[PDB]
DNA sequence: CATATATGCCGGTCTCACACGTGCCTGGAGACTAGTAAGCGCTTCTAGTGGCGGTTAAAACGCGGTAGACAGCGCGTACGTGCGTTTAAGCGGTGCTAGAGCTGTCTACGACCAATTGAGCGGCCTCGGCACCGGGATATATGGTAC
DNA sequence: CATATATCCCGGTGCCGAGGCCGCTCAATTGGTCGTAGACAGCTCTAGCACCGCTTAAACGCACGTACGCGCTGTCTACCGCGTTTTAACCGCCACTAGAAGCGCTTACTAGTCTCCAGGCACGTGTGAGACCGGCATATATGGTAC
């Protein structure tokens, strides 16, 4: 039996994703989402699928994006796991509130 | 003349391992359990923000359809411009 | 000598003022905040309303670009209220 | 012979002097007759908003005179003018009084 | 004798500051630096006395800011005491460092 | 004996005062020294680029409050 | 004659193009004939500047064609296209690999 | 029938694309990304340019405030290289015609 | 509890900025004309929607255990206070004059025009780059083991 | 040291997207016209600068010591890695039509032009809001000591 050390495939995982470009949401998930979201804004709305990826991109880019600032807190905090807390002092000083 | 499925609780496609995916491009190591109720609760709140905005600008070009362009323009008015859909 | 012409919102907020508030002042450096205050909003509006503009191919900014780029532009309540004077004053305006 | 276009629109703010910063300023090679009015309206709404709250902080202050403080005050409690004026610096404004709770003294008798 | 206990002059004195709106830099020193940083831009340069005023009101403002997010940043470390490394993070973070 | 000297412990305390700090490290008023000069740099060298382009030899407030504004800093009561 | 001006100025870019969207864009009554000249010469620059780093990024990924990816590693990499596109997003284009020291296995004689 | 005309800036990217580096292509969203960039630029310089002409009550943007604009837009080294690049343009254009 | 001190407040005193009345002047507002932007009909057909089933990769769950979060401790000194000492900022001042910036003359240059033509576009056709795959060479983390 | 398990890197294979030929046609180039923006130079006198010498207030440096940062330790469980089972994304196809996108007709809208008429201005005033402030009142931090 073989087991790897509590965050070996952590850093691989990291390695991988920072390697690639593809987007890491299933697209259908966040397709229905974009359609739940916009019909409560307005009924009957219609999406071209590129407003869909360009809007799945955006959205990949401003939570990695966040994810780093996010890390950069925790790290601060000497430790090493990404809490709420470190979310929500990356958005305040970042001016989102 | 056709009924379309009521869309519910559909922030919950956002999963665990693909925000766990986006914190390891983020390259975040260790995750609280806490993170990803968190996490849905920022995109939800994102999302919101550049469809209220890229919808205005369908209403206003009085289309049905919201493009490309309405999303690149709602997120340019936003700060966060993005490359690779026109504009 | 040879007198030199600079204008300001500086009056419009003195008549603003007196239905707000009927017996309060204001100091020059405040009526220079209220001024620069007037000028970047209008800036923000003509712009927004500049680029509805041109997203859609018309050469002319009609109130209804100067309420899409309101709409945008200010926070929920600010803008339902922004609409309504808005809306009010284009109604009342062409009535008379 | 000859009324402000101001007046027929119910406005303080001069709905002219608009229509000529909109042409003048470049905006569209042409400006409605409304956007004048309407964007006048929206300014001196947003004008009589900001002076209201500002000329409240004064008589909270015991003062007849609105100061620089006053419209602070008055758009960082307001939390609306507060987003809308987000990136924006009001010179002799200061800032709202703000101690973080754990900078405070022990105090543990309640 | 009398003597206050260490942090409470400092809580009186953020009482005190965060109260008014006065330059809290002395005006002359801070003139001197903006002449000798413009000096490295272009020479032989004059500053209407209103152009100094919004520096400073602006340089002030930014730096007041900056110290409320540094603080947040020292408590996020279970700390009391700011320190280069909290205006290092949220510099980082508001994006003007890298 | 430099001009950013001019800037002291004392000022900046005040400044980190209104900023809500209640202790500073000892460190801080030198890497504060280091953030204002970038500031003043960032800001002045568009001020000037602004006095430039107008062909005066006076830095006016209106060239300020430009520069400000391209910043991102957009300052109100001197002329915006 | 009929010779392009971005002939005249020895450019690829097209002078007389960045004439028309100068004059239709909003943005002066008049404009001179250097404007779109000297436009179309520093949009010709920058393109070129981001082209060769993303054109050997390419070549390090033993790839004939530039993909977005090789954009964002062109761009990241460079202090000052960084700044430029400082708040920018290119789709399909990535992250810099970078793990912070604090997260790496400690006890590596490497 | 026969899809209406778009523009794009793809013909020059090439062009230049094959002047720095004639063996290597581009793929369709490389050249997008390349599009967003020309017009991001082009509209951030016409703005500031716009703004030079206006806060001096000038009707015309000259070669002059397209440089300023690019003095306060582009960063140190690249903008010396750009004004270079646009002066001698300019210079070349002035003497031809 | 009492004592020390910082701050808040009163009521009076003064001063200078505000807020008013008074020209004066230019920048608009009533006509008025004349051409274009855009509104609104009609048509084409693109691409957005919704549905189905085969395949399987990703998601979900539960298990087990490790390494990181957290709290409590204790040591050392970097701070905050407060004092007596030093320094220079602020000020009111009296010049001194660069230059902001206003006015008035005169090209140079840019818009507008509206026939002439090749730069650039949408199709269309087609290979060669590269996506995808499996075989083999390392590279590393983990764990077996001998010392 | 030994071995298990990812990842890298290789050619081989097949698809389809980049990129190059074509032919049609707009928007850009010509070249002549005309209106005025702005270049240039003179003049004015605003307001920026600079040397002076008081008078404080604010900076400085120092020395005490306390609360806080910081490194250590030990507890404990939350979060990671992995095997199994569950699920719904993806793919590739249908079939269906909304509505996007484009064209031609047509006219209220607005811009451009004069003339006029008061709305908004720079000026000048005098006076009341508020800055200052002495000394007095109130709130609150701080330590003593007897429980
Ligand atoms: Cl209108
Ligand atoms: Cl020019
Ligand atoms: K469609
Ligand atoms: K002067
Ligand atoms: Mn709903
Ligand atoms: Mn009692
Ligand atoms: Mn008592
Ligand atoms: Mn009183
Ligand atoms: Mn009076
Ligand atoms: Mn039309
Ligand atoms: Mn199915
Ligand atoms: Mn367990
Ligand atoms: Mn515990
Ligand atoms: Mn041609
Ligand atoms: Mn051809
Ligand atoms: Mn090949
Ligand atoms: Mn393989
Ligand atoms: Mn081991
Ligand atoms: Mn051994
Ligand atoms: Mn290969
Ligand atoms: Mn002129
Ligand atoms: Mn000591
Ligand atoms: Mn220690
Ligand atoms: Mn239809
Ligand atoms: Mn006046
Ligand atoms: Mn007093
Ligand atoms: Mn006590």
């Amino acid at each position: 039996p073989h087991r790897y050390r509590p965050g070996t495939v952590a850093l691989r995982e990291i390695r991988r994703y920072q390697k690639s470009t593809e987007l890491l949401i299933r697209k259908l998930p966040f397709q229905r989402l974009v359609r739940e979201i916009a019909q409560d804004f307005k009924t009957d709305l219609r999406f071209q699928s590129s407003a869909v990826m360009a809007l799945q991109e955006a959205c990949e880019a401003y939570l990695v994006g966040l994810f780093e600032d996010t890390n950069l807190c925790a790290i601060h905090a000497k430790r090493v796991t990404i809490m709420p807390k470190d979310i929500q002092l990356a958005r305040r000083i970042r001016g989102e509130r | 003349k056709r009924h379309r499925k009521v869309l519910r609780d559909n922030i919950q496609g956002i999963t665990k391992p693909a925000i766990r995916r986006l914190a390891r491009r983020g390259g975040v190591k260790r995750i609280s359990g806490l993170i990803y109720e968190e996490t849905r609760g920022v995109l939800k709140v994102f999302l919101e923000n550049v469809i209220r905005d890229a919808v205005t600008y369908t209403e206003h070009a009085k289309r049905k359809t919201v493009t490309a362009m309405d999303v690149v323009y709602a997120l340019k008015r936003q700060g966060r411009t993005l490359y690779g859909f026109g504009g | 000598r040879k007198r030199s012409r600079k204008e300001s919102y500086s009056i419009y907020v003195y008549k603003v003022l007196k239905q707000v508030h009927p017996d309060t002042g204001i100091s020059s450096k405040a009526m220079g905040i209220m001024n620069s205050f007037v000028n970047d909003i209008f800036e923000r509006i003509a712009g927004e309303a500049s680029r509805l503009a041109h997203y859609n191919k018309r050469s002319t900014i009609t109130s209804r670009e100067i309420q899409t780029a309101v709409r945008l532009l200010l926070p929920g309540e600010l803008a339902k209220h922004a609409v309504s004077e808005g809306t009010k004053a284009v109604t009342k305006y062409t009535s008379a | 012979k000859a009324k402000s276009r101001s007046s027929r629109a119910g406005l303080q703010f001069p709905v002219g002097r608009v229509h000529r910063l909109l042409r003048k300023g470049h905006y569209a090679e042409r400006v409605g007759a409304g956007a004048p009015v309407y964007l006048a309206a929206v300014l001196e709404y947003l004008t009589a908003e900001i002076l209201e709250l500002a000329g409240n902080a004064a008589r909270d202050n015991k003062k007849t005179r609105i100061i620089p403080r006053h419209l602070q005050l008055a758009i960082r409690n307001d939390e609306e003018l507060n987003k809308l004026l987000g990136g924006v610096t009001i010179a002799q404004g200061g800032v709202l009084p703000n101690i973080q709770a754990v900078l405070l003294p022990k105090k543990t008798s309640a």
